[PDB]
């Protein structure tokens, strides 16, 4: 109930029922939650 | 760009999480295109460079051409190009993958169709989908 | 310069399929040459597919004003 | 304690150097690396400096006219005199910007003087246990940047929006306080994100 | 905070009210997130880190905290419906 | 080589030709002009056994150790005594002068005079005179021979002052009608940026005389050009010197503390009373003696982005005056903006005669033309609030639209009134209330020295015409606008004709094709102007081309 009317809008900003910007793009990067999966990144490790 | 990452990941953990599994990628591309990674392949660094230059601007979060909307672009997939950099390296391309020049197009063509298809829809109730997503876990909880 | 994405999102298909199939159970003319189909929705399909439904969607954006965009403008997905 | 005071003196002087620094007043590279035996150097502090000595007045690099006191209070509450004294002394230097410090509280009728004189005399009140730490620093707060109106006005005509629409940031919280921006004003938040790398957002003061 | 050879950079506190109170809205924004996050992987169940952000932007949308409980959400200035909805009903509609 | 006793390819010659022994001659050669270092010989015969030759030893030598000499000397450019490091510097520099007209070695000459403040006379003069030194010089060598040579850095700055002027020109034209973007939108740091005032900032370094010299061109390109251009250069110069924070010169230009003012007004195009205190102190601190800097100020404020501030914060003072029922003689903020305006209006005639003394105001200013402005707009208001007031019954009166010609005496007369009027035409079109407009819009056919029908004034009014974009359907309306005020001038001044062009270009699909086709032929090139007119005339047959087909 508190979180109801929070929607991905077009130009995909995340806004309520009273129309106010929550995230300019939504979880930070305008993706959805399913296609997303587990990768590493090889460059932070490694010396030098 | 590891600067960058030693600094957003301080705890120097690899496991993130991002809308395209490259390796795997690769991989489907090498057996799709039957690829001997025993033999000199034949992949120009050049065009490895620049095709990655070229889906990076292929692959847009943020519409609009200005300083902030640019700005915005830049951040929303600094990240993943991040990634798709440091694995698609031409150093990696020509010496572990060996993947070759059609079959190459073909990843790149694969990566921005499959990245364009991750977008969030609009007119997605993300909020109560936080709220389900978020009040199951609490279901099974022990209570210490 | 419709600044919206070209895709259709699952909703917007959705929607589209399920009105042009009412639309062809209420005996609509059918843009596309069916193949001895009865059912509208898999008639609506084929016409998306085929890229031959002659609805307008009209995404509002959030600041009062909207975009028009063909069905055959938008990538179908 | 004599040695304590000292040092809780040289912390206070460095976070205000670095306050103003961060609000782009004019901050000399040393005085934002001065050291406790430095600050010894500049001038033992209880009964031998003075609140009234250890002020400082700093310019703005924008503008030269501008000029900010900082100023601290030889008395535990700050009493309307005091305040007099100061706001009488800026009419002499011609300032309106002027930081004072509390060594643990403010008289309520200063309070009620500070909001009354507020447009003539821009003042803020400012503990000096919340002072004692550049709270900036901290890992939690992200990076803040006080946003200009042309900046504003070309933001919001790329999302078509109102200032109704943004989020908001109380005005009494710290960091606005630590910025002193007012009410009408919007800052642009910097922090990294374990998804995109950066993200960006803007808070409307209120 | 003040005290010596404390480092003031890592320091922290599991409480809420008190980061809002002495560091800032957007610090209470992560910590509510990073005690989250601890209390949801305690047990090893993973959750997309993209919900946590958008309830703790949710939460902290105001500048100031807003519990999820009638006191806190009551306050937002949403449709009196919104208030139908939620509990306490008539004693919003005399309001409205 | 040989000014050091070293053999050349002429002593190579003389060897060669007319010698019957080219054996044990290029023998002995290859032996004795070797490396001098014992440890080589034992290695040479063996570095060339592979057939591998001494040429890529000796190039990657060359390289290493010229770098090296490179590094040492920026080394020793903060190191020790400065006695120290000039002598070691002067001894190279003597020494490679033999060298500087090698390809090679002319860069350690360069680098060694780029770490001396000041060099003999004979080596600047070579560097000037050879051409190509001079092209390979660096600008250490030239801020010296600048400070010794006032003839090239003239040269200098012409080309970078005729860049300026032709941008300045475009930007004044740029033919693109909105009231977001124009000739006055950018800010100052962003006109700072240009390539021209960086480069000068460089090319004076932090010498006081460089300094004066730019001043002197700037005078006599203001002056004899009679465009204020030049001095907004010297402005943004002056800024340029205090963004690098040169206290030679920001502590000696007693205008520097003016500019404080005038760059923090003019990003805002608004002076504060607060700054307005501080332009009048910093005019009262001008002493007996040294009133030249008085002139220079009028310089500084013929800036026509100053002009602007000034114009639009009179303009505003004396609409915000109203509401608290303050005549202009009574308002000694509003006197002081009447001071500075006509301190800076009569700049070319301080610069053309060495002018120190105040020009005078009207009277008839501050008691006549303000309060017509002001009776205009509180009819205007007045109007207004009637029309917020019910019950008007049938034909309602019109706001009067008669003009008292006084008024437009003052236009006609008064450069100060009449720019000051323009900028209170602007305005309006931006509160773009028709009444007044074309009230007001007779009168300003004639006007003082033609400053209705200046670049500046025309260029804001065609950028405040988005507004009225839709206001020209009514044909009454773009004949009062076209037959009534631009096109008096536009035959006759160029400038004219060219902003009359170029709102056709922009208001062609809002008007009907009779009237575009109409002022089309009433703004045809009269077969003497520039190419701009006759460009704008294809984009214009081009558009009612187009029209027709939409």
């Amino acid at each position: 109930k508190s979180m109801e009317s929070v929607m991905v809008k077009y130009d995909a900003t995340v806004r309520n029922s009273i129309n106010q910007v929550v995230q300019l793009r939504y979880g930070e990067d305008g993706l959805a939650g399913e296609s997303v999966e587990f990768q590493n990144l090889a460059t932070l490790k490694p010396s030098n | 760009d590891r600067e960058v990452l030693r600094v957003i990941f301080p705890t120097g953990d690899s496991k993130v999480v991002l809308p395209c599994n490259l390796l795997r990628m690769i991989w489907n591309a090498q057996k799709i295109f039957h690829i001997n990674p025993r033999l000199p392949s034949d992949l120009h660094p050049i065009k490895v460079v620049e095709g990655v230059k070229e889906l990076s601007k292929k692959l847009v979060i943020v519409n609009g051409d200005d300083p902030l909307s640019r700005q915005a672009q830049e951040n929303a997939t600094l990240l993943f190009n991040i990634h798709l950099r440091s694995t698609l390296c031409s150093r990696r391309m020509a010496e572990e993958f060996r993947l070759s020049g059609e079959a190459f197009d073909w990843l790149l063509g694969e990566i921005e169709s499959k990245f364009n298809q991750a977008i969030a829809h609009p007119g997605e109730m993300v909020g109560a989908l936080a709220a389900q997503s978020l009040g199951e876990p609490a279901t099974q909880m022990t209570l210490n | 310069k419709r600044i919206t994405t070209p895709y259709m999102t699952k909703y917007e298909r959705a929607r589209v399929l399920g009105t042009r199939a009412l639309q062809i159970a209420m005996c609509a003319p059918v843009m596309v040459e069916l193949e001895g189909e009865t059912d509208p929705l898999l008639i609506a399909m084929k016409e998306l597919k085929a890229r031959k439904i002659p609805i307008i969607i009209r995404r509002y954006l959030p600041d009062g004003s909207y975009e028009d965009w063909g069905v055959d403008e938008l990538i179908i997905s | 304690d004599d040695e304590e005071e000292t040092y809780r003196l040289w912390k206070i002087r460095k976070t205000i150097m670095q306050l103003c620094h961060d609000r782009g007043y004019l901050v000399t590279q040393d005085e934002l690396d001065q050291t406790l035996e430095e600050f010894k150097a500049q001038f033992k502090p209880s009964e031998g400096p003075r609140r009234t000595d250890l002020t400082v007045l700093v310019a703005h690099n924008d503008d030269p006219t501008d000029q900010m006191f900082v100023f601290f209070p030889e008395e535990p509450k700050v009493g309307i005199k005091t305040i007099k004294v100061y706001c009488q002394r800026m009419q002499e230097e011609n300032i309106t910007r002027a930081l004072i410090v509390v060594q643990q509280g403010m008289t309520p009728s200063a309070k009620q003087s500070l909001v009354d004189m507020a447009p003539k005399y821009i003042l803020e009140q400012f503990l000096q246990q919340e002072l004692l730490i550049n709270i900036t620093e901290h890992e939690l707060v992200p990076e803040h940047v006080v946003m200009t109106k042309e900046e504003v006005t070309e933001l919001l005509a790329r999302y078509k929006l109102r200032e109704n629409q943004l989020p908001r940031i109380q005005a009494g919280d710290p960091v606005a306080r630590y910025f002193g921006i007012k009410r009408g004003q919007v800052v642009k938040i910097i922090r990294p994100s374990e998804t995109a790398g950066r993200y960006i957002t803007y808070r409307l003061v209120q | 905070l003040s005290e010596k050879d404390v480092d003031p950079v890592r320091t922290t506190s599991n409480d809420i009210v008190e980061i809002f109170t002495v560091l800032g809205i957007e610090a209470v924004r992560k910590a509510l997130e990073r005690e989250l996050y601890h209390v949801i992987s305690f047990d090893g169940s993973y959750v997309n880190y993209r919900h946590l952000a958008l309830l703790c932007d949710t939460m902290t949308c105001r500048g100031h905290l807003m519990a999820i409980t009638r006191h806190g959400v009551n306050r937002q200035d949403t449709g009196p419906l919104m208030k139908c909805s939620f509990e306490e009903t008539v004693d919003v509609l005399m309001e409205a | 080589l040989q000014d050091l006793g070293v053999a050349n390819g002429e002593d190579l010659k003389e060897t060669l030709t007319n010698c019957t022994e080219p054996l044990k001659a290029i023998e002995q050669f290859q032996t004795e002009n070797g490396v001098l270092l014992p440890s080589l010989q034992s290695a040479l015969p063996f570095l060339d056994l592979h057939g591998t030759p001494r040429l890529e030893f000796h190039q990657s030598v060359f390289d290493e150790l010229r770098d090296k000499l490179l590094e040492r000397v920026s080394a020793i450019a903060s190191e020790g005594k400065a006695e120290e490091r000039y002598k070691k510097l002067e001894d190279l520099l003597e020494k490679s002068f033999s060298l500087v007209k090698m390809p090679s070695l002319q860069p350690v000459v360069m680098c060694v005079m780029k770490h001396l403040p000041k060099v003999p006379e004979k080596k600047l003069k070579l560097v000037m005179a050879d051409k190509e030194l001079y092209r390979a010089c660096a600008v250490e060598v030239k801020r010296q021979i600048w400070q010794d040579n006032q003839a090239l850095f003239g040269d200098e700055v012409s080309p970078l002052l005729k860049q300026y002027i032709l941008e300045k020109e475009s930007a004044l034209f740029s033919t693109e009608l909105s009231v977001l973007h124009n000739f006055f939108s950018p800010s100052p740091k962003t006109r700072r940026q240009g390539e021209v005032v960086q480069r000068l900032t460089r090319m004076v370094g932090k010498n006081v005389k460089l300094y004066d010299m730019v001043l002197q061109f700037l005078r006599t390109l203001f002056l004899r050009t009679r465009n204020v251009h030049y001095c907004t250069l010297r402005a943004e110069l002056l800024m340029s010197l205090h963004d690098l924070d040169v206290g030679e010169i920001c502590t000696v230009d007693p205008c520097h503390k003016f500019t404080w003012c005038l760059d923090a007004c003019i990003r805002e195009r608004f002076v504060d009373s607060k700054r307005a205190r501080e332009l009048q102190g910093f005019l009262d601190g001008v002493k007996k003696g040294q009133e030249q800097v008085l002139g220079d100020l009028s310089m500084i404020l013929c800036d026509p982005f100053a002009i602007n501030t000034l114009a639009l914060s009179t303009v505003r003072h004396l609409q915000e005056l109203v509401g608290q029922e303050t005549l202009p003689r009574d308002s000694p903020d509003l006197l002081l903006l009447l001071r500075l305006l006509a301190l800076g209006q009569g700049a070319w005639d301080m610069i053309d005669s060495q002018v120190f003394k105040e020009p005078k105001m009207e009277v008839e200013l501050i008691t006549r033309f303000l309060p017509m402005l002001m009776s205009f707009l509180v009819d205007d208001y007045t109007f207004n609030v009637d029309q917020k007031l019910p019950a008007e019954e049938k034909a309602p009166v019109s706001y009067p639209n008669t003009l008292p010609e006084s008024f437009t005496k003052f236009l006609q007369e008064q450069r100060m009134a009449c720019e000051v009027g323009l900028y209170y035409v602007l305005h309006i079109t931006k509160q773009r209330n028709k009444n007044a407009l074309l009230r007001l819009l007779p009168g300003l056919v004639e006007t003082f020295g033609d400053l209705a029908f200046g670049d500046i004034f025309l260029h804001l009014l065609t950028g405040n015409l988005a507004l009225l974009a839709d206001e020209f359907a009514l044909e009454d309306f773009c004949s009062s606008l076209f037959d009534g005020f631009f096109l008096t001038a536009s035959p006759r001044k160029e400038n004219v004709h060219r902003h009359a062009l170029r709102l056709l270009i922009h208001l062609h699909p809002r008007v009907a094709p009779s009237k575009l086709e109409a002022l089309q032929k009433a703004l045809e090139p009269t077969g003497q102007s520039g190419e701009a007119v006759k460009e704008l005339y294809s984009q214009l047959g081009e558009k009612l081309e187009q029209l027709d087909h939409r």
